[PDB]
């Protein structure tokens, strides 16, 4: 399994195909990483070109958020 | 206004025909909440009839037309009442004499001379029918009809009109921008289609719809792909945003029709999210 | 707080109106003026918002029984459809004689008849008070007005003594057991709006027990279809104080109940009672004045008040005030007033329809705010020409399936 990793430390999964490697970029061969520390932080949506290609009015409001204290 | 195709009286002297209004096109939810609502067209209800009359010299009983003969000038017709006569226009004395029949077909002829000493009276309300055939337009040539509003700055008054055509009054060349909206509400109160012309506004007032309103009662943004978002009236958010400007006023039954988003405010935008989700 | 319960089997017994105890009046009552320089040849301003000169085109509402449930009315040559229903205050009343202002104005503005050459009853027959042309019309003219006194500030006990309980909450406890009588008595004279401008504020500890009201409230809101129609209550009230607003950290409720503070009875009922915030004439809330509970449902003007004129016959604006300063009333007492009589109007003309959908006709007909649905204002500023004429759905309002 392929994942992708962000500096806000969330992960996304990503598609083994050419199409979605092609698309974004990722051609280069990933490093190692063991699951049972991968696991621990927060997952998003996988980068799948087939749920991408849809349209929206509005979106759904997030139950449960937290507060940006200033 | 309303009208039954089962009133032949009624139907042909304003020029229209049993078949022609059963197979009228549909009407659209959102349209039809749009236009103002008139009188209906129906055969006037004149009180007491056929009782005797209470002045001397009344030509007939209570409900009967009277007119004038030719030879002495362009003919006027007359309804007489209960206590006296008053005027009839043309139209509408068509309309009683073929709904009040009964078999008969025409008026009594009634010269000058015994006609000045009745007196007159005014007690029944036709302001509703037209004073001559009405022009129906052939549906097949201009399926397209709009309800306009529009208001003047510094007028105290807005002017409300409807338009036909045989596409929606928009430039030919500007066709091709034209925006389609996805359409999750099926209640029928959406619209399918959104077009921002010249001199459009992005930042609106509601008001009400009929032609006097004065009110302003609340801030929207409406953005160019369609939705609109409502602003918090607080000088903080108007700041922020950048929105210390005055509105434009806009009415209620047109601007419902556009998908509503989040509402914008201060508290709102200040949260952290680790994902978002998607239902 | 958990959201108002009912136990149907707690219904007062029927029977003829009386208080639990006897009382004597205590104090005067209430002289009423006019605000200088006031001219009521031209129209009052709250009249331009509501656009009456086209609703009334399908009729003044003839027909129609409403219930005004106060402090009582005194006849007026410009009333001639009152009818007296039952006093709770004095064992000998019927309630036909208001000693506080409030009653009068309230009954009033609801069904006025319009000015004319000659009054239909010239009579004047009307009894002293008790000790120890014209531009103005009401919304609906042709309705019928019963009345029933209810509560009176110039009225106490005659053995003030009450026990083992606090001579302040011991009267909350008298009030809503005899609220819960009046709205059941008014139900059986066959009335179709039952209008309530005098409410109760309590504090959120200790709530006071609404057995009986409870039941009260879904008898006649069900099995006798009546309307009820209540005032949000107003913020100079002894006990009233502001509740907290919508908190966009918590979106587990979007009307905010845990955080309350003050109830308002029988306002609370938001499953059978119509709540009415209110407005000023040019449609800003009254932020200051009416208290934002989660139970609010429509909002509608309260300033700019007029009315006829109590222990006189003609027009009044204000009224005597503690020192000689004169007065002038504002609230959410007379915009529930104005709801009455556009409810009214509305089930004319679709006499078919039953309670539940009257209430949301009017709905889903309103000017709404900002957010869609908030406290100070329900859904929106009542519109009258637009309830009687669009398309409403039958069915209440639901979400869609997906929106992408």
């Amino acid at each position: 399994s392929l994942w992708w990793v962000t500096d806000a430390g969330a992960r996304f999964g990503v598609e083994d195909s050419k199409e979605a490697r092609d698309a974004l970029g990722l051609t280069l061969t990933p490093s190692l990483a063991p699951w049972v520390a991968l696991r621990l932080l927060p997952q998003g949506p996988t980068l799948s070109r087939a749920d991408a290609l849809v349209e929206h009015d509005t979106l759904p409001m997030d139950m449960t958020p937290a507060e940006l204290v200033v | 206004s309303r009208i039954e195709p089962t009133n032949r009286a009624v139907l042909l002297p304003l020029g229209l025909t049993p078949e022609q209004v059963s197979q009228a096109r549909p009407m659209s939810r959102a349209l039809f909440d749009a236009l103002p609502v008139g009188p209906e067209l129906l055969v006037p209800e004149v009180p007491n009839a056929g009782g005797p009359a209470t002045f001397p010299g009344a030509p007939g009983p209570i409900g009967t037309v009277i007119v004038t003969p030719q030879i002495s000038g362009p003919q006027q017709y007359s309804l007489v009442l209960g206590d006296g006569v008053q005027t009839l226009p043309p139209l509408v004395a068509q309309i009683l004499q073929n709904a009040g029949s009964a078999g008969n077909t025409k008026p009594l002829t009634v010269e000058p001379s015994t006609l000045a000493k009745m007196p007159v009276v005014n007690r029944l309300d036709l302001s509703a029918y037209p004073d001559n055939p009405l022009e129906v337009v052939d549906i097949r040539e201009h399926p397209s009809t709009c309800w306009w509003w529009e208001r003047t700055a510094g007028e105290n008054r807005a002017r409300v009109r409807v338009v036909s055509g045989p596409t929606i009054p928009v430039a030919a060349t500007e066709m091709n921008k034209v925006v389609s909206l996805v359409k999750a509400d099926t209640s029928g109160r959406q619209a399918d289609q959104v077009y921002f012309g010249p001199d459009h506004a992005n930042f609106v007032a509601v008001t009400g719809n009929n032609p006097g309103a004065q009110t302003s009662e609340s801030l929207w943004w409406v953005t160019d792909a369609g939705a609109r978002f409502g602003v918090e009236d607080s000088k903080e958010a108007r700041d922020a945003l950048g929105l210390t400007l005055t509105p434009s006023l806009a009415p209620w039954v047109a601007l419902r029709l556009l998908p509503q988003g989040p509402t914008l405010s201060r508290a709102d935008a200040l949260v952290e999210h680790d994902t978002l989700p998607m239902d | 707080i958990s959201p108002p319960t009912i136990d149907p089997g707690a219904l007062p017994p029927d029977g003829p109106p009386g208080p639990l105890a006897p009382m004597k009046q205590n104090a005067y009552c209430t002289e009423v003026g006019v605000l200088p320089g006031t001219d009521f040849q031209l129209q009052p301003k709250y009249m331009e918002m509501l656009n009456l000169n086209e609703a009334w085109q399908f009729g003044r509402g003839d027909g129609v029984k409403v219930a005004v449930i106060d402090t009582g009315v005194t006849p007026h040559p410009r009333l001639p459809r009152l009818i007296p229903g039952g006093d709770y205050v004095m064992a000998g009343g019927d309630g036909l004689s208001d000693c506080d202002a409030h009653g009068t104005l309230v009954a009033s503005m609801i069904a006025a008849v319009p000015a004319n050459g000659a009054v239909p009853l010239p009579s004047v027959p009307r009894r002293p008070v008790t000790i120890p042309p014209d531009a103005f019309s009401g919304i609906a003219p042709g309705v019928e007005i019963i009345s029933i006194r209810q509560s009176s500030q110039a009225f106490g006990l005659k053995d003030p003594y009450t026990g083992d309980e606090d001579p302040q909450t011991a009267q909350k406890i008298d009030n809503v057991e005899t609220m819960a009588r009046a709205i059941v008595h008014a139900a059986n004279m066959g009335a179709s709006v039952i209008n309530i401008s005098d409410v109760m504020c309590m504090s959120a500890r200790n709530v006071i027990d609404q057995r009986a009201l409870g039941a009260a409230v879904h008898y006649a809101a069900v099995d006798k279809d009546a309307v009820i129609v209540a005032a949000a209550g107003d913020g100079s009230k002894k006990d009233c104080k502001q509740n907290p607003i919508f908190d966009p950290l918590q979106p587990d409720d979007p009307r905010a109940w845990n955080a309350v503070t003050t109830v308002v009875t029988p306002s609370w009922f938001h499953d059978y009672v119509l709540t009415v915030g209110a407005v000023d004439a040019n449609g800003q809330p009254l932020s200051k004045m009416s208290i934002a509970g989660p139970w609010v449902s429509i909002s509608a003007p309260g300033t700019d008040v007029v009315g006829l004129s109590p222990r006189d016959d003609g027009l009044i604006n204000a009224i005597d005030g503690p020192d000689n300063s004169l007065l002038v009333p504002a609230g959410t007492s007379f915009s529930a007033a104005i709801v009455s009589g556009v409810a009214a109007l509305v089930r004319a003309k679709f006499p078919e329809l039953s309670a539940y959908q009257i209430i949301n006709r009017l709905i889903h007909t309103a000017r709404p705010p900002a957010r869609g649905v908030d406290n100070q204002v329900g859904y929106g500023v009542v519109d009258p020409v637009a309830a009687l004429t669009w398309d409403v759905p039958k069915g209440p309002a639901e979400p869609p399936k997906q929106l992408s």
